[PDB]
């Protein structure tokens, strides 16, 4: 399809028993990271269960250790039920908005509304249409309509003569109707009629008859966030700028009165209220000015819970001079529980290969995965997996049916990894751009 | 005034056609054995006043919209292994390219929803053509 | 024609297995870096890996840009190329993240086939139809317009809605001319006169035209090339309706917005539709992000979401630093001038000075390039600046000893012309110690620092 | 083609001569029958679609005016027949295989009565499959000369 393979397609969900919240040494895609994968599993638990809000859970550990995995596995675990809101911290310094504005609609996005509403919807193959316009047009006409179990004649008012010829449509057409507003959806072309479409090239396809009643309630569940319900209010068509992103600085008032009529739908059982999660990563990037904004924005009944990662260590906080652990204010801390991601043992690292190169479309064998294991462990995981491609493309030109140890050595010897490019630019010093500009072009 | 052709068998074909009895089915022979059947006077040696054929093989160049169909149309012969198609397709953008694809009246690729005419016959003469533009994009 | 610094490079010079021809498509050396980005070009090819990092790691001059140009060209044309330097990402319009989801989605492309349907013919008749408003306050509006149009094989008599009759307003249409009518959008074209009015005796510039041929109604097939950033921005700003919002989108002056999350996914949608109805192909390819050093740890922060993304393209990353501070970051140094974070995520082909040698046989190619002959006493002596000084320097005296060879009407490069242009144009290093002896001086004839 | 085409019937017709085209398509004498209409040049066709009668006249037209610039000409239905003998120069748009055919045609052109001396232009272009017709055709007009010579009796 359009969704290509990439860095984290493995993973689907959080590999935990649904019963104990106890990980499983593998699954889902998840290998390892017992303790850390427990913790999110509890996360999980408080989210779904919706009553807590404001938390905020930081899962602070070194690079490449599966700290965005796991931030997926609760994406995937959620499902699309539920709010999921994945912001780079990065994204919060908006030309267009102050940074505070930002981390308002990124929490605003995180609460949905949901809401029940049934229609009346009308489906079937047209039979026949009849108009008159006898000759300003849409005077009269009659609809013939069928199923595979019932047909129908409809008598039809101007304005659905209307929504018929502007849809133009013909004997054959599959369509539905809102009749709750009478837009037609033509749903497609019916099989039995293909002779009739002499204007449709050979490409063109054709279903079967519809099924059942020609009438249905037909209910749809709408999720709605604040963000939304505050963007729509901000201007004559505000819904458009939820896609153009040229919102101003949303008042607080309008916000203020959202608040009050959402609680007003939710006592009036017309709504519900569904919190969903925030999750920032490289939350060490966001400045002094947004920690003491969150710190605030976290006690509020419509804050999510939220989500962070930080691969620092005791770093500078940005917007100040000074140092605290994971880049982040001791002031912000206090409010934060911290799940902390460990480095992976070589049995990890041989499973994670595996399951990357299972994804990939690689065939790979013992020996090429037992030398990836142990470039994993020298170079770390990521270069190990980044190699898995690469041997993939070697192999496959040489004609290869397998990865073998050969394939894994060109790559190793093609593409260096950190360590190897870090030793290189120490012995290439005099020929790239020093921290002092200086360089030699010379031989 | 070009008997010869492709082959000799097409040739011979001629010759049978005038003398069956003879004719039924090593060159320098040939000269001496036609010698009888054929005659043919040459227009240098005859009617001298017809100053000869000047002639210029021009050697032009392709055009821009001429080189990119033909490079996509040539990848084809890499591809293969259809000459029998491809050499008529080369040489009809060697002519002009409006015989591969007609050049017409164009716009950006559309967005949107619409409603298409199926069928042209039974459209009519008289027809209302209603505003059917609509985005794709479509916020429920 | 125009010949530039990249010019004579045509491609990595690769065997069918692989590997590196010691001089080919332009090159010379660098045989382990071609194979490497030989890879990256197959990786691409293939069009099944999202979001893999690839950093061009080595000294300037060492042909790291001549790299990625040869990438370019052996992706051909139907693969988007997108090459921006890290001093493009700094818009004043929009956030620095925006302009790296732009071009993201720029190197990201799809071929798709559409059905214009679509009505032509000489304007035989045309004839407005009213509403009475009684109490709107904006007076009357038009219901309908008739309108007759005939082509060469037949004749149609089309009830147009309102918003398709303010598309012939704004095209100035009359009677007796010959337009095009796309039911897509409901735009209007005058195509112009009908030949039928051919005159000379009108002193405005008509296009008189031809009836158009065939049926009044057709429908017609074309194949676009388009970007996934295309889809974006054609939905952010929208200009293909008849509707009034369309309409003063057209008026208003062209401006870039901060696109949303939910707008990308919508079109992820809209796109994988048209894949599934197969109409279209997905032809993801790559943005080259040269001179990388030139970004900021924000942005280098943001490439962590967006490589994520199940269709991001192929990234490769140009830098030329040694260990160097990070922009944006000024207590953090690492090599290349890239964080040690994001470094993980990449794979580096380094890039390698060149030797004696090599430099002989580029200034060749280069002079065989420009269109210049030299000597082999000029090859020579061009190539010892290529070694004592720069490559890039020796390259740069080809053109200038051309013109000075012409001068003297010779129209081959000798050692004279190497020699007067070494003396009419110095080097960086030869400028600064003219610098630096007579920085000594102070008052009216020093530099200033 | 067609650009150096142009030049070359700007050149021709402000050096006041008359030419035939030579096609291998027809289609081709369609698209440039339209060229020819927006221009000023008056011109007739002759292919293997039209009536006996339409070629009878169309070639007693162009040999009674010379008001008439240019005529176009299937290769097939149009290179036997003949005389053309008040054109003076024969383009072959595109050249036909078989260079008995190329030459029958030049030759409705350079033949007894013919007034001026005949020019033939051949558009070649470099690098595409026109390159092989020519030289398939340089081929057979070679062995075309081999397999004959002398005048019999
Ligand atoms: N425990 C794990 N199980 C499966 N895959 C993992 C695990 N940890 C990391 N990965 C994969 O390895 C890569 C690097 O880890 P990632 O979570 O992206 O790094 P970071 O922790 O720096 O965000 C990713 O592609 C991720 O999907
Ligand atoms: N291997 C090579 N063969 C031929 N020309 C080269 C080679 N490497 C570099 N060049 C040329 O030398 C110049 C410098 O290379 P360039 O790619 O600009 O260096 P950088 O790595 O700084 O981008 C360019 O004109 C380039 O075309």
């Amino acid at each position: 399809g359009l969704n290509l393979i990439a860095a984290h397609s493995h993973i689907r969900g959080l590999g935990v028993d649904a019963d104990t919240l106890e990980p499983r040494p593998s699954s889902q895609g998840l290998v390892g990271q017992e303790k850390a994968r427990k913790a999110a599993a509890v996360v999980l638990e408080m989210i779904k269960q919706g009553k807590i809000a404001g938390r905020a859970v930081l899962i602070a550990g070194p690079p490449s250790t599966g700290k965005t995995a796991i931030a997926m596995g609760m994406a995937q675990s959620l499902g699309q039920d539920v709010p999921f809101t994945t912001l780079a911290a990065s994204e919060i310094f908006s030309l267009e908005m102050s940074k505070t504005e930002a981390l308002t609609q990124a929490f605003r996005k995180s609460i949905g509304v949901r809401i029940k509403e049934e229609s009346e919807i009308m489906e079937g193959e047209v039979v026949e249409i009849q108009i008159d316009r006898s000759t300003g047009g849409a005077k009269q006409g009659k609809l013939t309509i069928k199923t595979t179990d019932m047909e129908a004649i409809y008598d039809m008012g101007s304005k659905m003569i209307d929504a018929m010829t502007k849809e133009r449509v013909m004997a054959g057409d599959i369509i539905s109707i809102d009749k709750s507003s009478g837009k037609i959806t033509k749903l497609g072309r019916s099989y039995a009629r293909s002779r009739d479409y002499d204007a449709m090239g050979v490409d063109t396809k054709f279903l079967q008859c519809p099924e059942g009643e020609l009438q249905k309630r037909k209910e749809v569940v709408h999720t709605v966030s604040l963000h939304e319900i505050d963007v729509i209010n901000s201007r004559t068509q505000g819904f458009l700028a939820l896609f153009s992103g040229d919102t101003g600085e949303i008042r607080s008032e309008i916000r203020d009165q959202i608040n009050t009529k959402v609680a007003e739908w939710k006592e009036e059982g017309k709504a519900e209220i569904v919190p969903g999660v925030l999750f920032i990563d490289e939350v060490h990037m966001l400045d002094i000015e947004c920690f003491s904004y969150i710190n605030r924005a976290l006690e509020s009944d419509l804050a999510p819970i939220v989500i962070m990662a930080s691969n620092r260590g005791v770093s500078r906080i940005r917007g100040t001079d000074y140092k605290s652990p994971h880049g982040l204010p001791l002031d912000f801390l206090d409010r934060v529980v911290i799940i902390n991601t460990h480095p992976y043992t070589p049995d990890e690292l041989r499973q994670i290969l595996s399951i990357r190169a299972q994804e990939e479309e690689v065939d790979l064998t013992p020996d090429a995965l037992a030398l990836l294991t142990k470039i994993g462990q020298e170079a770390g995981l990521r270069y190990a997996s980044n190699l898995i491609t690469t041997s993939q493309l070697i192999a496959a030109k040489r004609r290869a049916k397998q990865v073998g140890v050969e394939d894994v050595q060109r790559s190793f010897k093609l593409f260096y990894d950190p360590a190897r490019s870090v030793r290189f630019v120490q012995e290439s010093e005099k020929r790239l751009i020093g921290n002092d500009g200086v360089v030699d072009f010379s031989y | 005034g070009t008997p010869i052709q492709n082959n000799m068998q097409e040739l011979w074909a001629l010759l049978h056609f005038i003398m069956p009895s003879l004719f039924d089915s090593q060159l320098k022979r040939l000269h001496m054995i036609l010698k009888p059947f054929m005659l043919r006077r040459v227009k240098k040696h005859v009617q001298k006043e017809l100053g000869d054929k000047i002639e210029i093989d021009v050697f032009c160049e392709l055009s821009y919209r001429q080189r990119a169909m033909y490079q996509s149309l040539r990848n084809q012969i890499s591809i293969m292994d259809t000459l029998m198609n491809l050499v008529m397709q080369f040489r009809k953008v060697c002519n002009h390219p409006d015989l591969f694809e007609r050049a017409d009246t164009s716009s950006p690729f559309f967005c949107g929803h619409f409603a298409e005419t199926g069928s042209f016959l039974r459209e009519g003469t008289n027809v209302a053509l209603g505003y059917s533009t609509r985005s794709l994009v479509e916020y429920r | 024609h125009r010949t530039a610094a990249h010019t004579h490079i045509k491609g990595l010079g690769l065997n069918s297995s692989g590997i590196a021809e010691k001089q080919a498509a332009g090159f010379v050396g660098q045989c382990a870096a071609r194979e490497a980005c030989g890879v990256v070009v197959d990786l691409i090819k293939a069009h099944k890996m999202a979001g893999r990092g690839v950093l061009l790691a080595g000294g300037p001059g060492t042909g790291k840009t001549a790299l990625a140009l040869a990438i370019s060209q052996e992706l051909g044309t139907k693969i988007p190329f997108c090459p921006i330097t890290g001093s493009e990402i700094y818009s004043t319009e929009v956030k620095k993240t925006e302009v790296l989801m732009e071009n993201f989605r720029r190197a990201i492309g799809l071929r798709v086939r559409e059905t214009k349907d679509v009505y032509e013919g000489e304007v035989t008749e045309m004839t407005p139809e009213e509403a009475e408003n009684p109490l709107g306050g904006y007076g009357k509006t038009i219901s309908t317009l008739l309108i007759g149009l005939k082509s060469a094989r037949g004749q149609k008599k089309l009830r147009l809605d309102p918003s398709i009759y303010e598309a012939i307003q704004k095209e100035r249409v009359q009677v007796g001319d010959v337009i095009y009518i796309e039911t897509n959008t409901g735009a209007c074209k005058r195509v112009g006169r009908s030949d039928a009015y051919a005159t000379e005796f009108d002193l405005e510039a008509e296009e008189y035209v031809p009836i158009p041929k065939g049926e009044v109604h057709k429908k017609k097939e074309i194949v676009q090339d388009v970007t996934l950033h295309d889809l974006d921005v054609a939905n952010a700003r929208p200009q293909g309706g008849q509707d009034i919002i369309s309409m003063m989108g057209q008026l208003m002056k062209p401006k870039m917005t901060e696109i949303t999350d939910k707008l990308r996914m919508e079109i992820n949608k809209v796109v994988q539709k048209y894949i599934n109805q197969g109409v279209a192909e997905l032809i993801p390819g790559v943005l080259f992000i040269d001179e990388a050093h030139m970004l900021d740890i924000e942005c280098f922060t943001y490439l962590n979401k967006a490589l994520e993304s199940p269709i991001a393209p192929i990234v490769v990353l140009a830098s030329n630093r040694g260990i160097a501070t990070i922009r944006g970051a000024d207590d953090l140094k690492a090599a290349h001038g890239i964080p040690p974070d994001f470094l993980q995520r990449l794979l580096i082909i380094p890039t390698h000075p060149y030797e004696p040698d090599e430099i002989r046989r580029i200034v060749r190619i280069r002079a065989q390039t420009e269109g210049v002959q030299l000597t082999d006493a000029a090859v020579d002596r061009v190539a010892e600046h290529g070694v004592r000084i720069s490559l890039r320097y020796c390259l740069q005296l080809l053109a200038p000893a051309s013109i000075l060879a012409r001068v003297n009407g010779r129209t081959q490069v000798d050692v004279q012309d190497i020699a007067e242009a070494e003396e009419l144009f110095l080097d960086a290093r030869r400028s600064a110690n003219i610098l630096t002896s007579t920085g000594e001086s102070g008052g009216l004839h020093g530099f200033i620092s | 083609k067609l650009a150096k085409l142009d030049e070359l019937l700007r050149e021709l017709k402000e050096g006041g001569h008359r030419v035939l085209l030579y096609f291998q398509m027809t289609r081709m004498i369609d698209l440039m029958e339209e060229y020819l209409t927006y221009r000023n040049y008056k011109y007739c066709r002759l292919d293997g679609s039209t009536k006996l009668e339409d070629r009878r006249d169309t070639v007693a037209d162009f040999q009674t005016r010379p008001e008439i610039f240019i005529f176009l000409l299937s290769t097939r239905a149009g290179g036997l027949g003949i005389n053309l003998t008040t054109a003076d120069t024969v383009i072959f748009y595109d050249s036909d295989w078989n260079p008995t055919i190329d030459s029958q045609a030049m030759d409705r052109a350079h033949r007894l009565g013919q007034t001026k001396q005949v020019t033939v232009y051949r558009l070649i272009t470099r690098g595409t499959i026109e390159e092989r017709i020519r030289k398939r055709a340089l081929q057979k007009e070679e062995v075309q000369r081999v397999v004959i010579t002398g005048t019999g009796s």
